[PDB]
Parts: C-alpha cells; sequence; structure tokens
C-alpha cells in the first residue's frame, strides 16, 4: 500500500562477438555448442548472495539497464520474457524461479563446467551440468531475432568464457554435429567481450558517450537473389574474349593445358581451343552469357544503341613463345585506355557481384552443407572473393564497353537520438558561462543550449525549447533548418557559449569563431529567459562523443574564445562531485495521459439510473496525428487470491454473446496483471471502458461503433513494439517430469495473448460490440443472489460491498515509448580491465557497489 | 546600407579584446575599472598619471571569492604566463590604456 | 508438510546437539513479497539455544535436521509459526515465512 525502500546491487552483463540467428532460409548451421567455466565465487555478501544466471538473449528491443530494472533491483538476464538465463539452481523466464527435480541441485561451486544445448531448427533448449543431464526443455519460444550467449554476473565474482582458440577446449565431449563456435565465425572482426548497449564507456581523458550501435537486425543471413541474334551473337563474343583472358591469365601464371587433369602438375585441362570447344563448355558459358544478359537488361534502362561503331575494332598485344598453349590459340586482347568514367560504373560493377554472389548461394547453400565456409552473401565474408568478383565484372563490362556502347544503371526507429542532459537544480539565470564537447566521428550530433523543460520524443531544433547546432552538414536547427557554418571534422573538439547580459549565442569549432552567411556574431535573436537555461547534448546511432563539461585546467583543450580571456567561467568550477546528467531511455513505459491534449481527450461521462458511469474517448475525426494505435490500460493492479481445493482461480474465458474458447489460463500464482485497451481511432469513438454486471460474476464491457479492438490483458509489464501487435508470443515452459510420459505443463508467461479480432463479426460490423470477458469470480452471497461487479476485488476496502462504483483514481495511461531516467554517477571500476586474454578472455571484477531505491506497489518498477 | 558593422576597425578591435589575458589579473581588472570610471568622472591623462599609484588595496586575497582561486591559479601556474613581481611602471600604464580604449570602444558602441 | 531444499556444497557433518548454542545467518523473506528481515544487514550473527523454545516451533523444527554449512529454504505453515493473529504492524496474519539460515558458528 505504502512506499518502502530496499538496498540493491548492480546487475551487468557481458556479450560476445558470435552471431546466432533464424530465418526463412538458409541462415546458419542451427546447433552450436558452447561452455562456461567459473573460477572463483563469492559468498554471501552484503546484502544478498552473488547474482549470476547463464543462458541465451534477443535482440527484439532487449536492452538491459543499469540501476532501474523491472520487479525488484536491475533487470538480470531471464527476469523479462525476452532473454532466457539459468543460475544452476531454477529457471529463470519472466522474473520466477521455476523448481525442477534433478540430480545433483548444488550452487556453481568453483572449478565447475556449466554448458546448455541449444537447437534453433527444433523449438527445444535444455542445460547442462558437470556430470548429469539438466531437467527441463523448452517450446515453441521466439525465434525472430538473434541470440547471444549472454551471461548475468554481478559485483565480485569471476567467470572464465571459454568458447575456443588457443586454450578453448571443452572439458565434456560435445554433442555430434554441433559447431563450437568455429568454421569461420565472423571473418572481419576479433572477438571481443564488450557490454550491450553501452553509454558510459571511460576514456583516456574521461568517459565518453555512446549511441545506440546498429547492428545486423534480423532473418538477413539469407540471400536475396534477382531476376535478337545480335545480342546472342554480342554476348558469344563477350564469353569468347573473357574465355580468352581468363586462359591467357592463367597461362601466364603458369598453368597450361593437361592431358586429362594434372592437379599435381599445375595444368588446367579447359585451356581448349573454341574449334574444339567441348559441348557441356559451350553450354554452360552460353548458359552464365544468357544470365548476365539478364541481369544487364533487369534494369530500367537499356544498353542502347548510341554507335555501334567501335564493335568492328579489333587489336592484338605482344604474344610471347612461352603463352601459346597445347591447343594451339594465340590469345591476344585488345587494348582500351578511354573508358574511364563515373563511379557508378563501379557501383553497378559492385551490384552485380553481389547478386552473383546472393545467386550462388542460393543454388550451393541448398545442398551439401559439407564443405563450404557457413556461407553468408557480401556483407560479412572476406574482402578477397569481394576484390576479385569486382575485378571480373569491371574487365568484363569493360570488355562490353569497348564494343561502342554506352550504358548508364538508373517499422519502430528504434536506434533513435540520445538525449543528454542535466539536472533540473542546476539551472542558470544570470551570467556567463563556458561549454565543451568533443567529437570522435562525424555523424548525427546536436550540441547547444535548451531549455530545462525538454519534451521528449520531439527532434532537437523542430520545437521552441531546444536551440542545440546540427552536427551534419553545419546548420542550424532551431523552429527550422538554417545554414550557419562550416562542418565537421574528424576528431577536435566543439565549443558553445552563453550569455545572459544580452542573449547572445556563440559557436566556434577550433580556434576560431564559426561563420555565417551574414558576417557577424550571429545569435539566435535575444532568447527570452522565461525559466533557465541547460546544456542538452544529443547522439546519433552508431555514433561516439566525448562530453567534457569541464572540471579542472587540464580537463580544458582549445579555450581560445572567452571561457577564460572574457567574464566567462566553466560550469563546473567548484562542484566537489561529478555533475549529475540525466539521459534519455529507449524502453517503452507508462504514464498518464496529459490534459488538454489536441489529439485525445477522456472525460468521466456520467451514467444512468440503469448504467453505472464509464469513461469514453474523444478524438477529432479529421485525420490530424495518425501515427499509429493507442497503448491503453486501468490505473491499479488486479491481484489473484493464493491458495483459499482451489490454489488458482479466474478461469480466463471471454464471452461476447456466446461461448468463445480463448484456451489461455494457470498464468500462475499471483500474476498482478492489468486490464489492457488495444484498439485505434476510426469513428471518433475508440472504446468505452464501462463496468455494467449484476449478477454472480465480474466482466469488463466496452462499447465501439465501427474500429478494431483487442480486449486482452496486457500483464504485469508491457514492451509492445508497432504493426499492431497481432499474435507475438514470448515463450512456453515445458517442464521434465524425468521421464518421457509427461504430468504437468506450464502453459504461462504470456505478456499478450490477443488473438484476431475477426473471430466475432463475419462481413462487416453494423451493431456494437459489447466484449464482456468474465475474469472476477470470488465468491458470491447466497443472502440475495443477485437477482460481484468489477472495483470490489480490486480495491484493497471494498471487498464486501459489491456496488457497481467508479472510484476517482481509474485513468488510462497511454504508452510514452521514451522516458526520462538518470544514470547512476558511480559504475563497476573495473569493467573487465584485463579486456580478455589469450586463456578464454577471463573477465572479474573486484571492488563491490551497493544502491538503494524505492518500489512502488502498483508498477513492479524500481 | 552603411553602419557601425561595415566599419572595420570596430570589428578588428572585437577580435582582438579577449587575446591580452598574460596581463590581466583580476586585481588589475579591478584597476581598469577605477580607471574607466574615473575617465568617466571627468579625469584626463595628468590625473591618471598622479593616482597610478594612489590605490594599493586592491589586490585582494584570493580567497575572498569563490571563483577568486582559479583567476589566480591561471595567472600564476602557466608556462605562458609568468608574472611573480613586476615593476608598477609597466604594469599600470598598459591598464589604464587598456581602460581607456575599452571606455572609448563603449563610448563609440551607441553613438 | 514443510519443504527443504538442502544445497549440498559447503561441507559439515556435525549435526546441532540439544542443549548446546549455536548461531545463524539467515535473511528474512516473505512469501510472494519482500524481504523485512536480514541478519547481514546488521552485521551481527543471532545467537540461540537448542530445546529451550524462545524461538518460532515451526522454525526449530524445520533447522533441526540440518547441518553445518548448509543452508535451505526453510517454508514455515503459518497455522503454527505466527498463527491466526501475528505480529501486530511486522508480519501479515496467516502467511509463510522463508528464510535461509547460514551456519557459521565455530563451537
Amino acid at each position: 500500500l505504502l512506499l518502502q525502500t530496499n538496498l540493491i546491487n548492480y546487475v551487468t552483463s557481458i556479450r560476445p562477438n558470435i552471431f546466432v540467428g533464424r530465418a526463412e532460409g538458409s541462415t546458419q548451421y542451427g546447433k552450436w555448442y558452447f561452455e562456461v567455466m567459473v573460477d572463483e565465487v563469492v559468498p554471501f555478501l552484503t546484502a544478498q548472495a552473488t547474482h549470476l544466471r547463464v543462458g541465451w538473449a534477443l535482440t527484439e528491443g532487449y536492452s538491459p539497464y543499469p540501476g532501474g530494472g523491472e520487479g525488484w533491483g536491475g533487470n538480470g538476464v531471464g527476469d523479462d520474457l525476452y532473454s532466457y538465463g539459468f543460475d544452476g539452481l531454477h529457471l529463470w523466464t519472466g522474473h520466477v524461479a521455476r523448481p525442477v527435480t534433478s540430480p545433483g541441485q548444488h550452487l556453481l561451486a568453483p572449478e565447475d563446467v556449466v554448458s546448455c544445448c541449444l537447437d534453433l531448427s527444433v523449438p527445444s533448449i535444455s542445460f547442462r551440468i558437470n556430470g548429469c543431464p539438466v531437467q527441463g526443455v523448452f517450446e515453441a519460444f521466439n525465434l525472430d531475432g538473434l541470440f547471444f550467449p549472454v551471461v548475468s554476473f554481478s559485483a565480485g565474482v569471476k567467470v572464465r568464457f571459454l568458447l575456443g582458440g588457443r586454450h578453448g577446449e571443452f572439458k565434456f565431449l560435445p554433442p555430434p554435429g554441433y559447431a563450437p563456435c568455429h568454421e569461420a565465425v565472423l571473418p572481419r572482426e576479433r572477438l571481443r567481450l564488450e557490454p550491450i548497449k553501452e553509454y558510459r564507456r571511460e576514456g583516456p581523458r574521461g568517459p565518453h558517450l555512446v549511441g545506440p550501435s546498429r547492428c545486423l537486425s534480423h532473418t538477413d543471413f539469407v540471400p536475396c537473389p534477382v531476376d535478337p541474334p545480335h545480342l546472342e551473337r554480342i554476348r558469344e563474343k563477350l564469353a569468347e574474349n573473357i574465355h580468352e583472358l581468363w586462359a591467357l591469365t592463367r597461362i601466364e601464371q603458369g598453368w597450361t593445358y593437361g592431358p586429362v587433369r594434372d592437379d599435381n602438375k599445375r595444368l588446367h585441362p579447359c585451356l581448349v581451343n573454341f574449334h574444339s570447344l567441348p559441348e557441356p563448355e559451350r553450354n554452360y558459358n552460353l548458359q552464365m552469357s544468357g544470365e548476365t544478359l539478364k541481369t544487364l537488361l533487369a534494369l530500367g534502362c537499356h544498353v542502347g544503341m548510341a554507335d555501334e561503331k567501335a564493335e568492328d575494332n579489333l587489336k592484338k598485344t605482344k604474344l610471347p613463345k612461352t603463352y601459346m598453349m597445347s591447343n594451339g590459340y594465340k590469345p591476344a586482347p585488345l587494348d582500351l585506355s578511354h573508358v574511364r568514367l563515373t563511379p557508378a560504373q563501379t557501383t553497378l560493377v559492385d551490384r552485380l557481384a553481389e547478386n552473383g554472389h546472393n545467386v550462388w548461394a542460393r543454388d550451393r547453400v541448398a545442398q551439401g552443407w559439407s564443405y563450404s565456409a557457413r556461407l553468408v552473401p557480401y556483407r560479412l565474408l572476406d574482402e578477397a572473393t569481394k576484390r576479385s568478383n569486382r575485378d571480373s565484372l569491371c574487365q568484363a563490362v569493360r570488355t562490353l564497353l569497348g564494343y561502342g556502347y554506352n550504358i548508364e544503371p538508373p517499422q519502430s526507429r528504434w536506434d533513435r537520438v540520445r538525449i543528454f542532459r542535466a539536472e533540473k537544480s542546476y539551472t542558470v539565470q544570470s551570467g556567463r558561462w563556458y561549454f565543451e564537447f568533443e567529437a570522435v566521428t562525424t555523424g548525427e550530433m546536436r550540441v547547444g543550449w535548451a531549455r530545462p523543460e525538454l519534451r521528449p520524443d520531439v527532434e532537437l531544433g523542430a520545437d521552441e525549447l531546444a536551440y542545440v547546432f546540427n552536427g551534419h552538414r553545419g546548420q542550424r536547427w532551431h523552429l527550422g533548418s538554417e545554414p550557419f557554418g562550416r562542418p565537421w571534422q574528424s576528431g577536435d573538439v566543439v565549443g558553445c557559449m552563453i550569455d545572459l547580459t544580452e542573449n547572445t549565442i556563440i559557436f566556434t569549432l577550433n580556434g576560431e569563431v564559426l561563420m555565417s552567411d551574414s558576417g557577424s556574431e550571429t545569435a539566435f535573436r535575444e532568447i527570452e529567459i522565461g525559466d533557465g537555461f541547460l546544456p542538452v547534448c544529443s547522439l546519433g546511432p552508431g555514433q561516439v562523443g566525448h562530453l567534457n563539461l569541464g572540471q579542472d585546467v587540464s580537463s580544458l583543450r582549445f579555450f581560445a574564445i572567452c571561457g577564460l580571456q572574457e567574464g566567462f567561467e566553466p560550469f563546473a568550477i567548484n562542484m566537489q562531485r561529478p555533475v549529475t546528467t540525466w539521459f534519455s531511455k529507449s524502453l517503452p513505459q507508462f504514464e498518464p495521459v496529459p490534459p488538454e491534449h489536441p489529439h485525445y481527450e477522456v472525460a468521466r461521462m456520467d451514467g444512468t439510473v440503469d448504467t453505472p458511469p464509464c469513461l469514453r474517448l474523444a478524438h477529432r475525426t479529421w485525420g490530424s496525428q495518425n501515427s499509429l494505435v493507442e497503448m491503453l490500460f486501468l490505473r491499479l493492479s488486479l491481484p489473484v487470491q493464493f491458495h483459499q481445493l482451489n490454489t488458482t482461480t479466474y478461469y480466463y474465458s471471454v464471452r461476447v454473446f456466446a461461448g468463445q474458447e480463448p484456451s489461455c489460463v494457470w498464468v500462475g500464482w499471483v500474476t498482478p496483471d492489468y486490464h489492457q485497451h488495444d484498439m485505434n481511432f476510426d469513428l471518433s469513438k475508440v472504446r468505452a471502458v464501462t463496468v455494467t454486471m449484476g449478477d454472480e460474476q465480474g466482466n469488463v464491457h466496452s462499447s465501439l461503433k465501427c474500429s478494431n479492438c483487442y480486449m486482452v490483458w496486457g500483464g504485469d509489464f508491457v514492451s509492445p513494439g508497432q504493426q499492431g501487435r497481432i499474435s507475438h508470443t514470448d515463450l512456453v515452459i515445458g517442464c521434465l517430469v524425468d521421464l518421457a510420459t509427461g504430468l504437468m505443463t506450464f502453459t504461462a508467461n504470456g505478456k499478450e495473448s490477443n488473438t484476431f479480432f475477426q473471430v466475432e463479426p463475419n462481413t462487416k460490423l453494423f451493431p456494437a460490440v459489447f466484449v464482456l470477458p468474465t475474469h472476477q469470480n470470488v465468491i458470491q452471497f447466497e443472502l440475495g443472489k443477485q437477482k460481484m461487479p468489477l472495483s470490489a476485488a480490486m480495491f484493497l476496502s471494498e471487498r464486501k460491498n459489491p456496488a457497481p462504483q467508479c472510484p476517482p483514481r481509474l485513468e488510462v495511461q497511454m504508452l510514452m515509448p521514451v522516458s526520462w531516467s538518470r544514470m547512476p554517477n558511480h559504475f563497476l571500476q573495473v569493467e573487465t580491465r584485463r579486456a580478455g586474454e589469450r586463456l578464454g578472455w577471463a573477465v572479474q571484477c573486484q571492488d563491490p557497489l551497493t544502491m538503494m531505491a524505492l518500489h512502488i506497489p502498483e508498477e513492479n518498477r524500481c | 546600407r552603411y553602419s557601425v558593422q561595415t566599419s572595420l576597425i570596430v570589428a578588428t578591435l572585437k577580435k582582438m579584446l579577449p587575446i591580452g589575458l598574460n596581463m590581466c589579473a583580476p586585481t588589475d581588472q579591478d584597476l581598469i575599472m577605477l580607471a574607466k570610471t574615473r575617465y568617466a568622472l571627468k579625469d584626463t591623462d595628468e590625473e591618471v598619471r598622479e593616482f597610478l599609484q594612489n590605490n594599493l588595496h586592491l589586490q585582494g586575497k584570493v580567497e575572498g571569492s569563490p571563483s577568486l582561486r582559479w583567476q589566480m591559479a591561471l595567472y600564476r601556474g602557466l608556462p605562458g604566463r609568468e608574472e611573480d613581481a613586476d615593476d608598477p611602471e609597466k604594469i599600470v600604464r598598459r591598464v589604464q590604456e587598456v581602460s581607456a580604449v575599452l571606455y572609448h570602444l563603449e563610448q563609440t558602441e551607441h553613438p | 508438510g514443510v519443504e527443504i531444499e538442502t544445497i549440498s556444497p559447503g561441507d559439515g557433518r556435525t549435526f546441532p546437539k540439544k542443549g548446546q548454542t549455536c548461531v545463524v545467518h539467515y535473511t528474512g523473506m516473505l512469501q510472494n513479497g519482500k524481504k523485512f528481515d536480514s541478519s547481514r544487514d546488521r552485521n551481527k550473527p543471532f545467537k540461540f539455544r537448542i530445546g529451550k523454545q524462545e524461538v518460532i516451533k515451526g522454525f526449530e523444527e524445520g533447522a533441526a535436521q540440518m547441518s553445518l554449512g548448509q543452508r535451505a529454504k526453510l517454508t514455515c505453515t503459518p497455522d503454527v509459526a505466527y498463527g491466526a493473529t501475528g505480529h501486530p504492524g511486522v508480519i501479515p496474519p496467516n502467511a509463510t515465512l522463508i528464510f535461509d539460515v547460514e551456519l557459521l558458528n565455530l563451537e
């Protein structure tokens, strides 16, 4: 009922470079074996034990954050429905420990081997221990995304992440057919351990701000194949030309015609003349010529008959006597050097090479699976094959162009900006202050002063409360986009001035004030004070920045213009503590609907003598703002009465004028779920949350005229995406009974068990539909036997007074995709200081860290 | 059109003003302000020369302000700014000239 | 009807005798709720004797069949631990009690 506090320890999660995912076709082997071994463990310290769970993760919106988590403490692995972990005793899937009955119920003892078996094709996940198969299997879990071998080690523990390498051997024998993280896994970058979603990475000078990294998304490993006698003659001539070209290059390299096949003698038997050309050779030569012609004509622009005069031009080069083969041919090509042009030709070459590799993977990976190195398109393999294919296609198009031719080629953002600002107590009303910022790369950066009351989910510049200056092309951003000055370079720092005496803002890059088009000290036209000013920094995806607020003389780098030359002072001259900064969190959390909102309006419309008062929605008929659907729920929670014959009650069964079969029951023991409202706006009605029932059960009512809606409970925590969120489950836990029979199952952890909205209607929706999901049935008094409504078992006081009352506390809360959060001023002081050695990337932490925080009883948040 | 911004001398003066901090102490800043207000209060160069050594208490302690320690630290501990003991003949005329030129610039800012 | 989940690491083959004194290092944990007590927070082990009551009878019978250094999850049934009345202001009535006792006495 009231607010309570407790200490807790931060949780951390490391992530390797191995990427595993599933797609609709050839993506990976699907059988990977990994092992994790622990050297040193620390017993119960401070308040709780050493939290450490191991398992797999996902990249579809899963992003742990230290400090603020789900439920109690930090969001460890397995707390949510997007990741899976195991501490060695009980499975953690949805912040609920799952008891198991397995031989060897022991904690993570020192010098122990821990492994888990993951199957990508068969939906089953099974763990393992040193000397026993771990009981417990998975079934029908999430597949889309990328699987990572994540760990959930806390402060004060040492673990070794031993996959493979110089000393990467497995103590226990791997199952057959499972890849032990080898066979050319990511042959472009070294294997390193990095935290997930870094934003406070340390540096030689100071902390470095890191934006949202751009990953490989999901289901992208599969390839993407694409689909006249004169033309045939030209194709045949080009095929013969490239044939003699590779023949002459192969002869010059030291390969001649062999008797049948001289592999040890370095002889290639394909070097034969066209007169005695083999029939299969001519067959695949014409096939590849036709394929190249089809790919060339697949574009919207044809080759075109411009002059066709150089087709008859024939030339020859030197023919040394050693270049002749046993066939008797004389491969003398023509010489051309006047075909250089724009690199659009090179782009076409690269695109053609990519298409050829895609179709080769389509017709090659589909069989064998033996000695092909698994295989990915021209985005992750080595650059040698890419360069070879590029030079082959560029010489091919050069040969084509040398014959008188002229060819010319024709969802949730997630990774968005991250607003960085200070606390609302460090406002400035009068006085000059000095601000600095260091850049590393050039991207989507916005640095400048702004109002303290910065609106979230608002682009920096398209508002009256931001005065940042965009880092892409050297243009300002304040209620529009106007050019300001020179663009950025790689490295250096960025200067930002402020003045309160006459309201002038000065921007400098490197010892020089940024000049404007007018040619004077251009400002933002005497910004009115209003409330105050506050330094606000921005960061785009895949960008690294260094915010140097300035705590010492050695911190400042240039300070050429003002700062110290004039009556300016650094922002942190005498702040003995590091300045607290508030970042922008990407986790979609909830907030009450603001009043006087021009788009949405909710009014407590009163009812009648027979209809209790309800809540309606008001929207503009014109589509002034149509972004996506609305995410709505109630205010308080609805617990399930544990134990008292029947441990679990409230049978989940919706009923809309008939008997439906939701088949989504037994969600758990307590399950403090809410009542979600998932719909859109079509006829300015959306939904009407109404409570009206007068019999021995309780149900909610919603009235709509013509729209689509989903009356399915959203659970304790909601983390949706977009596109309507139709048929998006998380997992089903299959409990093992140590046999092959099956006693009980665990069909729970359903955050959103929503089916299609067309189950009730057939063709159209002419009348109103009143969905009445009956989920409230505790007991009924036999003294009156009706003839209990809602707000009776949901509250804590009106338990034995069943009456249709609408308390002034149930307000719908619209889902804010962005929420403000404060990151701690002290992170882990080690953070893998060894950075991974050759013994298996050993990581250890020594300094503990304690943090105490609230816990709202209604919303499981810290 | 032509205005003050069209003139080059004022722009060059404004550009070169934040350059001479190597001999601009906070005590020197107070002396410059005193010289400027003396010039404003009906005084000439003769009065400035006569009163060039009249004021002595302007060199206040570094602990008198929460930000005065920073100015003293930057004025003392820098290789490019070393001033421990200098004669008054060279640390007063430059300060009063800077005060006079900034007073003239302020007066001519809004003619 | 009390379930005990012994954790095998922690060794120890010295069962507690009757009449002697042993220390505990437990932390309180309410069912489907929060933490209310913790001996680690006070940084002081709790000393009590065996066979002279002065504690919960359910807690005593749950901790009777235990060895040195072997923690477990002693779930105390509410009908005999605190009854229908309960502690007025700390423990709600008819609620189970869950503790993880740790033994570190040198005897």
